RNA sequence: GCCAACUCAGAACUGGUACGGACAAGGGGAAUCCGACUGUUUAAUUAAAACAAAGCAUUGCGAUGGUCCCUGCGGAUGUUU
RNA sequence: GGUAGUAGCAAAUAUUCAAAUGAGAACUUUGAAGGCCGAAGAGGGGAAAGGUUCCAUGUGAACGGCACUUGCACAUGGGUUAGUCGAUCCUAAGGGUCGGGGGAACCCCGACAGAUAGCGCGUUUCGCGCGUACUCCGAAAGGGAAUCGGGUUAAAAUUCCUGAACCGGGACGUGGCGGUUGACGGCAACGUUAGGAAGUCCGGAGACGUCGGCGGGGGCCUCGGGAAGAGUUAUCUUUUCUGUUUAACAGCCUGCCCACCCUGGAAACGACUCAGUCGGAGGUAGGGUCCAGCGGCUGGAAGAGCACCGCACGUCGCGUGGUGUCCGGUGCGCCCCCGGCGGCCCUUGAAAAUCCGGAGGACCGAGUGCCGUCCACGCCCGGUCGUACUCAUAACCGCAUCAGGUCUCCAAGGUGAACAGCCUCUGGUCGAUGGAACAAUGUAGGCAAGGGAAGUCGGCAAAAUGGAUCCGUAACUUCGGGAAAAGGAUUGGCUCUGAGGGCUGG
RNA sequence: GGACCCGAAAGAUGGUGAACUAUGCCUGAGCGGGGCGAAGCCAGAGGAAACUCUGGUGGAGGCCCGCAGCGAUACUGACG
């Protein structure tokens, strides 16, 4: 008779994201006249540790193609770049690791990081340390690219879309082992409130469609329709199969 | 042995709210307020300390208060960047011009040849 | 103000520079506590390499 | 004096977690923590600033790597792929 | 507080108009000549009595003159 | 030559064997059950073998999306991938 | 009403003697003695909260669970002084909003559906150029313009008095500085009180976690000598005790640990820290620049404060005079600040106001006066509100003058590893209604011959062990532990011996 | 219909509290003295070599004894 935790948290106010000390969000330029037609060059100023991303952020100063001032960039940082580094943004930049190019130049069997889904929308694809995505093939025809997502799924973009040439900095962060719960406190400190977890059959059955019992158990199939209501999709949501491979 | 008390209605050891013990011409000790320590001038290249300028609060650099000896570096960028971090600008924006006059020549060379 | 004689302190201190109240049975803290070894192994570096600078 | 037969760095840990995860943890400890050569001024002065970050400390140059080494193995494959592609196309 | 090191210096400074009193202190083993102006108090010490009294001859005939 | 500090280690002598003289300050050992451990919990009868935990495994989801809040409009995750 | 003058007044070691006043004194005041708090206090201040409880005089009744001459009660009066301490300013998490979108409507979302506020230059006050939809609230602990001694009240003070400084703003005058129109010096790091400049642009400070070692500074503690006063003196004691001071601010000097510059070119590698580390990307070495200072000297400033010794009025001179305030040592000592390294992170540990600097050079002046000038001196002004007091075993909350609860600053000597326990100095205090007796039963604290868990559901409770030094330490084990395993020996006082250092001088 | 008088556990509607407590966020503050001795580093010994060993230095840990702080196991003590 009790709202659940999952129910609570789409209202947030504890559950909010902890973004107090981020640096801002990591993207890539606006697309302009200069990076679709020629290459605009930038250089990578600071490597900077952003909370709660895993992957390093670097810090890009280009010069404005129009106005009298410096144009100010965050951007995913990729393997092997290093401060003091020239980056080349645009359809004719080059082959290189660390240059932003559109995917229509970019060769089959590539290996790119935050790839755009919709052209100009600075980058959504492949930005976790560690990630990339792949080039699969060009279709001319109708100006769509085919890539290779990290969960393994193959998605077509527009070739227009831009990509980070190499591979998210960072990578081999998870295979650590943490040993305690206060590496995993600190570590969710600056996510959000979602640690510790607590069991559904550690409840009553008051907050819980798990909790009750004489014994600690679910009582009933814990595969749960994907159409059931907030408050009783709990555990394995529509799941085609359960238990090991 | 003389105890102290603050001298104001703050209560608490922050760091604005710092203190040193001075023996008054009366005998007697007190507290007097301190400035928080800051850090001077930096060079964003090197990273290092910007020579000739004292590290003060930076209400403490007001021209009224502060004479333009202290708060200035004759030569170019003086008070913002290091003499090495200058002398590399010099010799890089040199060579680069020179360079790109090269390239231009080359260029001309190349075109009058074809 | 009332008398808080340092006589008896006194006498105490020079008693205990010739060596006197400093057995076993008056030791309450491990030698480490009493000294570290760190001082000691401190003091002598510093007078060794002025020594032989 | 050998002060320790197999722990190594691991023995801040005392008896905890068990030895499977201590061993496994051992090799990012040890790999983190270690001193890497500076492609850029030949000295081997670049140590791990935070998770990805690597800064030397003698020529300032900083980069971005592994996670707890300053170059993934997946680093020198995905460098060697792109100059392929990048002589491909420029060929 | 200011000191003045030279007794030229001393004159030029009790000449002027917002000078208001002069103090004369006599210590042992030197005088003390103090000026009161209206941003600071400006003291010369010298060392030989017989100088200190040509100076308190030389003082100015406006400047209020008082012995500490 | 002039100064300097308290640490350590020994040797005599000596007291009614007292002497960490008050104070201060582990009892120890051989096993069984549970929980790995540190942590948390029923304010005012239960501190535990209960909760959490790192580790292990499963499920949904590539944004025209997964989960969730909202009368509606719109929102949290999301400065995210 | 009976209960009944009954249950009770029992935690926080403790009072005693003489005198004064008073009708009345175990409870008020003075002096003496004996004790306690024992610097993470029963001491000295603040934040919140309270609101006059603060100070003086007086006091019938009530109240202060006995009493009172008394008082945090009652009555009459008095008391809170700021350009410098705060609010005020900035922004944090967030709050409140325009427009727009919803909504029967109270209202909901909140810069997201949009002709933003305005900001600079010259002026016939009009022109030109920039202009991304909140210029609002939100910290008496975050950021931040400026004050210090000495003195003063019954009760206020960094606010009042005296003296001496500083900050912000405004306007001019004198002198100085530049014109090679926009200074000079140094090879350099950089130095000098001055020493062009508009739209535009750029950097820095503000500005940041935690732990460990080391080093510097200020205060405290501590040892010795000189002088001043006091305590002991049957005996000894050149001995015991007290105090022997120097603020903001201005100038000059100095120059920690780093950082930086010049010469030079290194293996027989060297330099170097407690630990590290550094060097042909230029070490060692020699010579320099800069940075901190809560460092030194001087002015302030001895005229002040303190201590001591005198003269005088002797009812009301807040009167008058002298002497001194000196010279050294020491440190894993304690509080605070700073410097520089190192460890830790799947944790990397605010923003803005504000201030400083820089890139550029449109534009700008004269010949005995003009144009500039962040230089020195001179002149004027600085609003509003808070400010008493308590901050707690009676001034807040807990129905109370309740052994509970309530954030924080300062922190002496001895023993001892030690803000452990115990004793002491400054400061505070003897406030817990008193008297007599010492039955049972209780509460709290001990001891007990022989036996040693036979008691009990159960070793509950108590006892035993305990610090430090030396020897020694099993099974098992994830090799990290177990471990202080277990098991043995020693410990006082006195008189000595040995070892472990610094400065100066060829 | 209040229906002789007094009485429910409940139900509905509309408002008020996070000064206690629970959790997230922002900004401040606080935490003796000792024990064990991980990385890193210095030196020496043994050995044909591989390599092994010894003595120091250093100070890691959701490590240990323990003061303050925080909490509350037993006496099933006192009080009740
Ligand atoms: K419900
Ligand atoms: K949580
Ligand atoms: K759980
Ligand atoms: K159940
Ligand atoms: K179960
Ligand atoms: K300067
Ligand atoms: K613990
Ligand atoms: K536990
Ligand atoms: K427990
Ligand atoms: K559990
Ligand atoms: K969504
Ligand atoms: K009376
Ligand atoms: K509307
Ligand atoms: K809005
Ligand atoms: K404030
Ligand atoms: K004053
Ligand atoms: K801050
Ligand atoms: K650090
Ligand atoms: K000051
Ligand atoms: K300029
Ligand atoms: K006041
Ligand atoms: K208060
Ligand atoms: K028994
Ligand atoms: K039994
Ligand atoms: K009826
Ligand atoms: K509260
Ligand atoms: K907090
Ligand atoms: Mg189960
Ligand atoms: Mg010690
Ligand atoms: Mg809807
Ligand atoms: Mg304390
Ligand atoms: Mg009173
Ligand atoms: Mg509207
Ligand atoms: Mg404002
Ligand atoms: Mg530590
Ligand atoms: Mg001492
Ligand atoms: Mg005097
Ligand atoms: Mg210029
Ligand atoms: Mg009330
Ligand atoms: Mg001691
Ligand atoms: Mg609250
Ligand atoms: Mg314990
Ligand atoms: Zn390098």
């Amino acid at each position: 008779g009790r709202v659940i935790r999952a129910q609570r948290k789409g209202a947030g106010s504890v559950f909010k994201s902890h973004t107090h000390h981020r640096k801002g969000p990591a993207k890539f330029r606006s697309l302009d006249y200069g990076e679709r037609n020629g290459y605009l060059k930038g250089v990578v100023s600071e490597i900077i540790h952003d909370p709660g991303r895993g992957a390093p952020l670097a810090r890009v100063t280009f010069r404005h193609p129009f106005r009298y001032k410096h144009q100010k960039e965050l951007f995913v940082a990729a393997e092997g770049m290093y401060t003091g580094q020239f980056i080349y943004c645009g359809k004719k930049a080059n082959l290189m690791v660390g240059n932003v190019l559109a995917l229509r130049s970019i060769p089959e069997g590539a290996v790119v990081c935050n790839v755009e889904h919709k052209v100009g929308d600075r980058g959504v694809f492949a930005r976790c340390s560690g990630d990339y995505a792949i080039v699969i093939s060009h279709n001319p025809d109708n100006g769509t690219t085919r890539i290779k997502l990290p969960s393994g799924a193959k998605k077509i973009v527009p070739s227009g879309c831009r990509a980070m040439i190499g591979q998210v900095a960072g990578g081999g962060r998870t295979e650590k082992p943490m040993l305690k719960a206060g590496n995993a406190y600190h570590k969710y400190r600056v996510k959000r409130n979602c640690w510790p977890k607590v069991r559904g059959v550690a409840m009553n059955p008051v907050e819980h469609p798990h909790g009750g019992g004489n014994h600690q158990h679910i009582g009933h199939a814990s595969t749960v329709r994907r159409d059931a209501p907030p408050g009783q999709k709990v555990g394995l949501i529509a799941a085609r199969r359960t238990g090991r491979l | 042995v003389q105890r102290l008390t603050y001298r104001k209605r703050h209560s608490y050891a922050t760091k604005s709210n710092q203190h040193r013990v001075v023996k008054t011409p009366g005998g007697k000790l007190i507290y007097q307020s301190t400035k928080k320590r800051a850090s001077g001038p930096k060079c964003p290249v090197t990273g290092k300390r910007i020579q000739g300028i004292p590290h003060l609060r930076p209400t403490e650099y007001k021209r009224s208060r502060l004479s333009r000896n202290r708060r200035t570096v004759n030569r170019a960028y003086g008070g913002v960047l290091s003499g090495s971090a200058v002398r590399e600008r010099i010799i890089r924006a040199f060579l680069v011009e020179e360079q790109k006059i090269v390239k231009k020549v080359l260029k001309i060379q190349k075109a009058k040849e074809k | 103000t009332k008398i808080h004689s340092r006589s008896r302190a006194r006498r105490m201190k020079e008693a205990k520079r010739k060596g006197r109240h400093s057995g076993y049975g008056k030791r309450k803290g491990t030698r480490e506590a009493r000294l570290p070894t760190k001082v000691l192994w401190m003091r002598r570096m510093r007078v060794l390499r002025r020594l032989l600078r | 004096t050998k002060r320790t037969k197999k722990a190594g760095i691991v023995g801040k840990y005392g008896t905890r977690y068990g030895a499977s995860l201590r061993k496994q943890i051992k090799k990012m400890e040890v790999s983190q923590h270690s001193k890497y050569f500076c492609e850029f001024c030949g000295k081997y002065a670049v140590k791990r600033k935070a998770v990805g970050i690597w800064g030397c400390k003698d020529c300032g140059k900083v980069k971005a790597g592994g996670a707890y080494t300053l170059n993934t193995a997946s680093a020198v494959t995905v460098r060697s792929t792109i100059r392929r592609l990048r002589e491909q196309t420029e060929s | 507080p200011k000191q003045i090191h030279e007794i030229k210096d001393f004159l030029l400074t009790a000449r002027r108009k917002d000078a208001r009193t002069v103090k004369i202190k006599k210590n042992k083993d030197m005088v003390k000549f103090k000026v009161r102006c209206s941003k600071y108090l400006y003291t010369l010490c010298v060392s030989d009595f017989e100088k200190a009294d040509k100076l308190k001859q030389s003082l100015p005939p406006g400047l209020s003159v008082q012995d500490l």
